[PDB]
């Protein structure tokens, strides 16, 4: 096993140059120093540890080091160079899998002084050098500071432009932590036993005596890792074309919302910000009936709804009100934000939206510039042409000239099935084989005592995620009255239930305690073996029902995406935009995968089905799993 | 005569270790190709101790007391 760490002169869109680059062995226990000019020896060292069998370490090394060394091979060097997914390893998604929890146990070393608070939940590099006293210095802001009082200004990240020899040694100070940061991983016995000494064994040992997590994680961020790079193709024209409709329906209603009103001080005001709506509601005659803490009165969706005033325009006014914020909404996350789709569509014509893997508490990913996982869907206005502009349609292939197909394909009611396998353990199969039976929202509506089945779905999900009384009440228009008595109901009719919470809590915790209206839910374990045996910290026993089933469902997911794949390769099928597939987005449940003809997807969505069963074959789940494929041009097709 | 060299192999090993591998289906196939497998066939059969019957195709009667013999 040998350590490294890489300094290039941006980041993986415009990189063009390697710096340097230090390999510590383990076997030899010595650093070695590369310059731009040893590049190539440097590749043929990461190769001759491929060869051995062996690993390769690197701090965010799947996502930036590892296909930086890709690209940086062809352009400069002009031959292939790729690390196979068995022998390279990336202590960034060690870190997030195995100290998940840590900040958390930060407070007392933020309270230390000891770490940054810049660094306040940062699983990079740096943040890691103080935590292992190691840190000498930081190369990021001994520069910054340098560029002010020594001469001339800067711009966002200027100090990797050309080598110097205090990054060669700030690039060792990046390879020493990473080996620390290794060692720190590796002592954590409920991933890595003691028995085996993870720092000197083969790349097929290292995989196989580690837990299931750990494997998972490394085939996860790599996957996730190319369909970044894949990325999803993007109609701009599109958006732009209702920016334009949005912004005249904007200022159209801008011009019409100043018609009703009306108003050391000058007045200006137009539909947003608090100091709005409160303003003119209150010269209306409306009562504010809920509050917030800070004082201030409600001004959501839910309350402008049922807003009556004697005014009749001011009444007919809301409507337009309730229109102008959902304008803005679709207007500032497509257009008018700071991380508007506009700004980010590259040159290829792709929105290449970035994913944390499990980089999140239990499961599902984390997603941003711009979130992948929160485009507005198909039920909502606008949400149609939003979804259609996310679309493999809009990527021709770049050899056959046709337009791509997009194939979507989601995990068929997830969140109940994953519920119906731990709860098997007490009714035998009961609850599984209703799943499988069919209707399951309606035997759920005759257990809890519910008028209709939508009662029943929107009863099942909130009361199992720790719903107060009140809420629970309110589905049928009442309060905590018929609340708790629609959740004992429930409770005696589907008796597994509540034994589940037995077998929880007797796996064992501690005890809880009211004092005077405190909740002071204290606990002995707080932290739940997961499906891979990953440690899921969870939160008070007054849910952590939700937190079990969601590892579940999302880890199910993580090898789901994984397997398909593996066996879309095994097939024979090829990965990358040059190839048949290209993964576009990985949102909870669902997937959206590219392909290059109808034929290809159709395979897509039987080989989807194929490893989801393998999935609930290999954990041995007590219910059955199942998905439904979609096949069309874009997003609002395939969902 | 009624199973394979193998699975009569299989319940030994199993039965050494006090585990059943024959019911755990993905611990079968976790810590066989990890390096527990090897790890308990040389703990084992590393004496040189134990024999076998392989065939499962009908023995005769003086086709079997021939190997018993041997």
């Amino acid at each position: 096993m040998i350590v490294s760490a890489i300094a290039a002169n941006a980041l993986l869109e415009s990189v063009t140059k390697f710096h340097c680059g230090v390999i510590y062995d383990y076997s030899t226990a010595e650093y070695v120093s590369y310059r731009p000019s040893d590049f190539g020896a440097y590749l043929d060292a990461l190769e001759a540890e491929v060869a051995r069998g062996g690993l390769i370490v690197f701090h965010n090394g799947h996502k930036y080091d590892v296909p930086a060394l890709t690209k940086l091979a062809k352009l400069q060097l002009n031959r292939e160079f790729h690390l196979p997914r068995e022998n390279c390893i990336d202590t960034l998604v060690l870190s997030r899998l195995i100290h998940s929890n840590l900040k958390d146990t930060d407070m007392g070393l933020l309270r230390s002084g000891k770490l940054p608070g810049k660094r306040f939940g940062s699983h990079a590099l740096e943040a890691w050098g103080y935590r292992l006293g190691e840190m000498k210095g930081e190369y990021k802001d001994d520069f910054k500071r340098m560029l002010e009082e020594q001469g001339e200004e800067y711009v966002d990240g200027m100090e990797w432009w050309n080598f110097n020899e205090e990054m060669m040694d700030y690039n060792v100070q990046d390879v020493v932590v990473t080996k620390a940061l290794l060692e720190k991983l590796l002592s954590d016995k409920h991933y890595f036993p003691p028995e085996i000494d993870f720092t000197d064994v083969g790349y097929t040992t290292f995989w196989s005596e580690s837990l299931e997590a750990v494997d998972i994680e490394h085939r996860a961020a790599w996957l996730l890792a190319k369909q970044e790079r894949n990325g999803f193709p993007f109609d701009t024209k599109a958006i732009e074309e209702l920016y334009v409709e949005l912004a005249a329906r904007r200022s159209e209603l801008l011009r019409k919302l100043t018609e009703t009103f009306g108003s050391v001080e000058h007045v200006v005001f137009n539909p947003s910000s608090r100091d709005h709506i409160q303003k003119k509601l209150q010269e209306a005659g409306w009562v504010p009936t809920k509050y917030t803490d800070k004082g201030a009165p409600v001004v959501d969706d839910e309350v402008l709804e049922g807003v009556r005033v004697d005014d009749p325009e001011k009444q007919a006014a809301i409507d337009l009100i309730k229109e102008y914020l959902m304008i803005q909404k679709r207007i500032g996350q497509s257009a008018e934000g700071d991380k508007a789709w506009l700004r980010y569509v590259a040159e290829d014509g792709k929105i290449h939206g970035s994913v944390n893997p499990n980089g999140a508490v239990t499961g599902r990913a984390t997603h941003a510039f711009p979130n992948l996982a929160q485009i507005p869907g198909v039920r909502s206005p606008y949400g149609e042409q939003c979804r259609a502009a996310f679309g493999a349609e809009h990527h021709l292939d770049g050899i056959t000239g046709k337009p791509w197909v997009q194939a979507g394909i989601d995990a068929s009611g997830l969140e109940l099935r994953c519920l119906a396998h731990f709860m098997a353990r007490f009714d035998n199969g009961e609850y599984a084989h209703e799943i499988l039976n069919g209707d399951i929202h309606t035997k759920n509506q005759i257990a809890a005592e519910l008028p209709t089945r939508d009662n029943a779905k929107t009863f099942i999900y909130g009361f199992l995620y720790g719903a107060g009384d009140e809420k629970i009440g309110q589905i049928v228009g009442a309060g905590k009255e018929r609340g708790k008595e629609l959740k004992k109901k429930f409770l005696e009719n589907t008796p597994a239930i509540a034994a589940l919470r037995e077998s929880i809590q007797q796996t064992l915790v501690e005890s809880s305690q009211w004092v005077a209206g405190e909740q002071q839910v204290k606990w002995k374990r707080r932290w739940i073996k997961g499906l891979d045996g990953r440690k899921v910290h969870v939160r008070s026993p007054h849910a952590a029902l939700n937190t079990l089933l969601q590892s579940a469902g999302a880890l199910i997911c993580k090898l789901w995406i994984i397997k398909t794949e593996e066996m879309l390769v095994e097939k024979g099928l090829k990965h990358g935009w040059d190839g048949d597939f290209a993964y576009m987005a990985w949102v909870h449940d669902e997937i959206q995968v590219g392909c290059r003809t109808e034929e290809i997807a159709q395979v897509v969505i039987e080989t989807a089905q194929e490893a989801m069963r393998w999935v609930g074959d290999h954990w041995n789940f007590r219910c059955l799993l199942d998905t439904e494929g979609k096949m069309g041009p874009n997003w609002a097709i395939c969902h | 005569l009624e199973e394979s060299v193998e699975e009569t192999a299989e319940d030994l090993i199993g039965l050494h270790n006090r585990v059943r591998l024959r019911q755990s289906d993905s611990l079968k196939r976790e810590i066989i190709e990890n390096g527990k497998f090897d790890q308990w066939f040389d703990e084992l059969f590393g004496n040189d101790t134990f024999h076998l019957y392989d065939s499962f195709a009908e023995a005769e009667t003086d086709r079997l007391l021939a190997k018993l013999a041997y």
